[PDB]
């Protein structure tokens, strides 16, 4: 069963979502975001001293 | 045996090729015994005899 959600980019706040499938009892999920990291690509040119 | 009061509720239905329906019926019976069941329509078939 496919379920799609959107969560804002806030660290340290829980969010909840409801899953509903006909014929079955509803289910609730809870998610929390702990960290996000960005990493650039670098190339060296020259050094000084 | 005789039955004097009955009611019906239907918590789920999916009209698939298989037995996808369930119903619950309440009854009051005058004494212990066995009883047969039968449907009064052509569009609905019941498994239990």
């Amino acid at each position: 069963y496919e379920h799609v959600t959107v969560i804002p980019n806030t660290v340290g706040v829980p969010y909840k979502t409801l899953v509903n499938r006909p014929g079955y009892s509803p289910m609730v999920l809870e998610m929390e975001l702990q960290s996000v990291t960005l990493e650039p690509t670098l190339s060296l040119d020259y050094i000084t001293c | 045996p005789s039955v004097t009061d009955m009611s019906c509720e239907v918590p789920a239905c999916t009209h698939s090729s298989d037995f996808g329906g369930v119903a619950i019926i309440k009854y009051t019976a005058s004494k212990k015994g066995k009883c047969a069941v039968h449907s009064m329509t052509n569009a609905v078939t019941i498994r239990e005899a």
